[PDB]
């Protein structure tokens, strides 16, 4: 159930050398899911164009500020393909 | 993206600087010169 609406970018840079950072939401007022259930694999598959070619705004090694409706925690993107999935940070 | 810095150029320069070095012949016409000679050996005479 990702929503592009509750993505966002954090840093500011088009250094696209360099890693980004977003935010996504969760809460009450965002998509209203667990930490869990964002964290779990290919959630984010929505957000790229061709997750099998891995063709999309996340890269490798991004940094994903979750809030879920329950906690909140850093994340790190870990593969774009064939899935999108990411590791506690 | 960055990524053009792959296709950058470079420039090259037509014009060569050549090490400092002399240019030789600081002595030429400084001594006694015979020029057009034949022969291994020179000979000079000297009277005392």
């Amino acid at each position: 159930a990702f929503g592009i609406n509750y993505m966002g970018r954090v840093s500011t840079s088009a250094n696209n050398d360099t890693q980004k950072v977003w935010i996504y939401n969760g809460t009450a007022t965002g998509s209203n899911e667990t930490v869990a259930t964002i964290a779990a694999s290919g959630y984010f598959n929505a957000f790229m164009v061709n997750v099998a070619l891995g063709k999309g705004p996340l890269g490798v090694g991004d940094l994903i500020i979750i809030n879920g409706n329950d906690a909140s925690a850093f994340y790190t993107v870990q593969t774009i393909t064939p899935n999108v999935t990411v590791s506690v940070f | 993206s960055l990524a053009l810095s792959q296709i950058e150029i470079q420039q090259f320069l037509s014009e060569a600087h050549a090490e400092f070095q002399s240019e030789g012949f600081l002595l030429q016409g400084a001594v006694r010169t015979k020029s057009g000679t034949k022969g291994s050996i020179v000979h000079f005479p000297v009277f005392g």
